[PDB]
């Protein structure tokens, strides 16, 4: 919804919110490293490099969902960061449990997001 | 735990000019009870289901009697969606309440108009043809602006949504206008290993809230 | 049959455990036959014998004062009036090269002049490490692995105060008593045989800590 | 829950004659953060792993920069060892912090001196050759005199040990002296049945505590 509304405007700034939902078995466990790279740098090449920047280590067996907050993005008439998801650990399951699962990523704006110069959308 | 749609508790309609001369009927537990629909089998290839309200209860019990034999109707709903899955089952369901859920037809690239079985599926409900666009040309990804609850099989197996009466009119015809649609869409498909039950039951329980009827025929 | 009472706590203290004067070195001052040196330089090693090395290695860090006693006699246990010099060479001081080298006259090297007929000479060496404690285990490099030079306590250079060879070998039994001992960070007792003097090295043939028995259900060995 | 080594909370060193003339650098969250090492695969035949501190963080992030370009160093550590095992996995790990962990070489009955890869294994750590004698000629059974925590897969999957700075000197060289070793040794070997994941991940997370640096080059 934030992606669709931003196309009706020319300039926006503020903090975003990304939520990850793990939808594997209750018995499935493991760790993902969720890393945010600010707009300056490129995509990290290794999990070791991603661990040095802003990151979250996410355990499936403890929390089904984690919220990542991007401190600031902006656009003008893109200067955007990058989110990378790394395999911190192997995907671990007991026997008779599916070894494949899915992550659902949700996106939203924070209370400090704003929009400037209303502009017709190019979607339609 | 309980999703209150639009932060609005269902309630009886304020004084109306039409309802002042003849006070509307407010039925009790006899009508406002729990109705348990037929269970839906969630399978790997399932695309999801939707129900129209109050079309789902229009031919069921005393509520169906009041709905058919009254000219005007107004009610909120308390809907419970429950799953019966083992801890060895995985999948995610989205339970969404869509006000004025107008179902679109799909024209081959010519059916431009959905049939009565799709617009008014009854108590059995209808399966989605294109859950990606909610069968209405609007993206499923943005369907979270509507009141909704997630059913992630690894965290929770039940969802409760309380939907108040939402209409441009204080009353309307139950038999020919559906106030909202309730859609259950598997986002993450059901997965399991050999020897588990191949389907996850999905049970919809409905309780009318503050039902009002006018002009008994 | 059975000790009904308790034995007290005095002998279980670290102070008592590391106490009593113990033999840390047998120094031979050879002056006859093919070896007419007439002197010996003995490095102060608290861990000369495995029994004392195992007891000291119960600790990681240890701070103490050492009292040394020299028990000296000839081959046939006789103690005539021969005069001996016991020089303490502090860590980082030159050592004697011969019977009449100039380091025997250095004033900053404390000396004991005692006769074999005298009761054994005794002297206290203080805590000598540049660190707050002696390190029996140093996990690192000086700049070989695990060789900390902060545990140098000095050298005991012993000679007979004589002009030419005397033809008599002097056996010096060095006894050391640890005093005012403080120990830090308990460690497991060594279970493997020592291979070398300054390393934790052990042979690939690993000995079991517990003696074997026939079965886990029998109580006869 | 949390093992405090020797009942001593890590803290900043008291006033020192050398540090009085030039006050030591005390870095903040930029340095004192969580470092997650590469995960170790616990298998049936695994003998265990050990890491040297602060050798493990000596070439990693801002802490590695401070460690390499400062003459003197002092810091406590908060170490988290986590496992990702199912309830159908069994095994016991011992997590032990060994101060001045001098690794011994094994001479055939002649390697009497361990190589740099064993004394300073880096961030990847080293596998034990003889976990029974901890690769140092001292019995594993008595290694519980050191600060330790059990990871029994049926009770707990995580261990936390807080190790303060322990040295005969108030400061030391990070690059050529390891204050302590962290060893993870499977006492009860990992067992599982066919169809389970054949390895249990082991993750080590390290947080420097009250890091101090002196004499920046």
């Amino acid at each position: 919804m934030v992606g669709q509304i931003c196309r009706y405007y020319t300039q926006w700034s503020g903090s975003l919110k990304v939520t990850f939902m793990f939808t594997g078995s209750f018995m499935a466990t493991g760790k993902m490293l969720i890393a945010y790279t600010p707009p300056g740098s490129a995509q990290p090449t290794t999990r070791e490099a991603a661990m040095l920047g802003t990151h979250i280590v996410w355990d499936f067996g403890l929390q089904s969902s984690v919220t990542l907050v991007i401190p600031w993005i902006s656009n003008t008439h893109y200067a955007t960061g990058i989110v990378t998801i790394w395999y911190q650990t192997n995907f671990v399951v007991p026997p008779d449990t599916p070894s494949e699962a899915n992550i659902i990523a949700l996106g939203a704006a924070q209370e400090n997001f704003t929009l400037k110069l209303c502009k017709d959308t190019d979607e339609i | 735990n309980i999703v209150l749609s639009y932060g609005e508790w269902p309630g009886y309609c304020p004084s109306t000019d039409a309802t002042a001369v003849d006070k509307p009927t407010r039925p009790d537990v006899s009508v406002n009870r729990f109705y348990t629909l037929s269970t839906k089998s969630w399978k790997t290839e399932s695309t999801g289901w939707y129900w129209k309200f109050p079309d789902v209860l229009n031919d069921t019990g005393v509520f169906g009697q009041n709905a058919q034999f009254h000219y005007l109707y107004r009610s909120g709903f308390c809907m419970h969606v429950q799953c019966n899955a083992s801890k060895f089952h995985q999948g995610a369901l989205l339970v969404v309440v869509i006000p004025e859920f107008v179902v679109a037809a799909s024209s081959p690239a010519q059916g431009l108009y959905p049939d009565f079985a799709h617009t008014n599926p009854g108590k059995e409900g209808q399966v989605f043809r294109d859950p990606y666009v909610l069968d209405a040309g609007i993206p499923l990804s943005q369907a979270l602006v509507f009141p909704h609850q997630w059913i992630n099989l690894r965290t929770n197996n039940c969802a409760t949504i309380i939907m108040p009466y939402v209409n441009a009119l204080p009353f309307d015809s139950a038999l020919n206008h559906s106030n909202f649609g309730l859609a259950v869409i598997p986002i993450s498909p059901l997965k399991y290993c050999n020897g588990a039950t191949t389907e996850v039951p999905i049970t919809l329980t409905i309780a009318p809230l503050n039902s009002e009827f006018s002009g008994l025929r | 049959r059975c000790v009904m009472n308790r034995n007290g706590v005095n002998e279980a203290s670290v102070e008592h455990f590391y106490s009593r004067a113990g033999l840390v070195g047998v120094v031979e001052v050879k002056d006859s036959g093919t070896s007419q040196d007439g002197y010996t330089v003995w490095p102060i090693d608290v861990m000369g014998f495995v029994q004392q090395r195992r007891k000291l290695e119960l600790s990681t860090y240890m701070r103490f004062d050492a009292e040394f006693t020299f028990v000296s006699n000839l081959n046939d246990s006789t103690t005539p009036g021969m005069l001996l010099q016991y020089m303490y060479v502090p860590p980082g001081a030159p050592k004697p090269d011969g019977r009449k080298s100039y380091q025997w006259q250095t004033a900053t090297n404390p000396s004991i002049f005692a006769k074999l007929s005298d009761p054994p000479p005794q002297v206290s060496v203080p805590f000598m490490s540049p660190a707050s404690a002696y390190q029996w285990f140093y996990d690192g490099y000086p700049t070989q692995y695990g060789q900390c030079p902060n545990n140098m306590m000095g050298h005991f250079a012993i000679r007979t105060v004589s002009e030419s060879t005397t033809g008599k070998n002097v056996h010096v039994r060095v006894y050391m008593r640890i005093k005012h001992v403080r120990a830090w960070v308990p460690r497991p007792f060594r279970s493997q045989a020592y291979m070398v003097k300054n390393y934790p090295t052990y042979s690939q043939t690993i000995s079991n800590t517990a003696a074997d028995r026939a079965s886990i259900t029998t109580t006869d060995y």
